[PDB]
């Protein structure tokens, strides 16, 4: 699926080593299915792939 | 019969009393600080509300 014209948001940012940030997405999908996600800046690691 | 009142019906910043352990009761006077170490599995993540 397409995913654009979506928004991102933090709601819970825990500033730390443990997975604590959260953020929702707005997802904005044209199929439905799975999609890999990535911060191609390395500011941000993520658990979910 | 020529006495005096008494404290718990004279005292100020609002008590009672007993002949018990000599206490006095409720006295709703000033400000406490109070700080709780909360066990963290009544949390819940905030993912979740």
């Amino acid at each position: 699926p397409t995913v654009s014209d979506l928004e991102c948001k933090i709601t819970e940012c825990t500033y730390a080593s443990d997975f604590g940030g959260i953020a929702t997405v707005a997802y904005k999908s044209s199929k439905a299915g799975n999609c890999p996600i990535h911060s191609p800046s390395g500011v941000a690691v993520i658990k979910e792939n | 019969r020529d006495k005096g009142a008494p404290l718990n019906d004279v005292a100020p910043f609002g008590c009672s009393i007993a002949l018990e352990p000599l206490r006095a009761e409720n006295c709703a006077v000033g400000s406490i600080p109070i700080s709780i170490d909360i066990p963290d599995a009544a949390f819940t993540r905030i993912s979740e509300t």
